[PDB]
């Protein structure tokens, strides 16, 4: 039970860390969609 | 002068990072009580 | 154990929200994207032919 | 506690399949907005 | 004329909609266990 | 004259993949551990 759980505690220690790759991924994503927007609006539009 | 919906393009954006800072700050409450479990 | 198998026990409950907040975020970034090709195509391509 | 243990397992494994359900979910939206980039770079620039 | 690939284009919108309810359903049943 | 900034753009684009795989790993060792 020691261990039963000692694996959980590490699992969820493992898996706290996907969330925060999957977080800085969706940051990024995030970033490049806010700059196809400002692209089209500042760039594109202008010449359109 | 087609005009792009542009200040509420901000707006989503900016819910958006304040929800990944918030999914963060969720996960750095989850590790603090893990580290406070046991040892290593 | 006990008082470490309710640790774990918050633990989780606040990744889960972690999960639930960064889901939120996920489905509005989508409707945005759709936002931006649904501009592109409905607004910006017919100009930029007719 | 055997059971709390192998309640909380289950959990776990649920979280884990809904974060794994969320990362296909950014991977497809990842390659749509790549397919923005690329229409608004490939077709759309050379006509304007 | 130029046309936008805009049929595929909410099919794949649409699934990254139901991975995005799928995820959330699935953190709903692991509250639920916890709740239990 | 139009120049999109692509090369950046897609550098960008890889790394958000990168994170997503590894998320999918970090994931793969928590399912693992708790199979033992």
């Amino acid at each position: 039970l020691e261990g039963e759980v000692n694996k959980i505690k590490s699992a969820l220690l493992s898996t706290n860390k996907a969330v925060v790759s999957l977080s800085n991924g969706v940051s990024v994503l995030t970033s490049k969609v806010l700059d196809l927007k400002n692209y089209i609006d500042k760039q594109l539009l202008p010449i359109v | 002068p087609l005009v792009f919906p542009s200040d509420e393009f901000d707006a989503s954006i900016s819910q958006v990072n304040e929800k990944i800072n918030q999914s963060l700050a969720f996960i750095r409450k989850s590790d603090e009580l893990l580290h406070n479990v046991n040892a290593g």
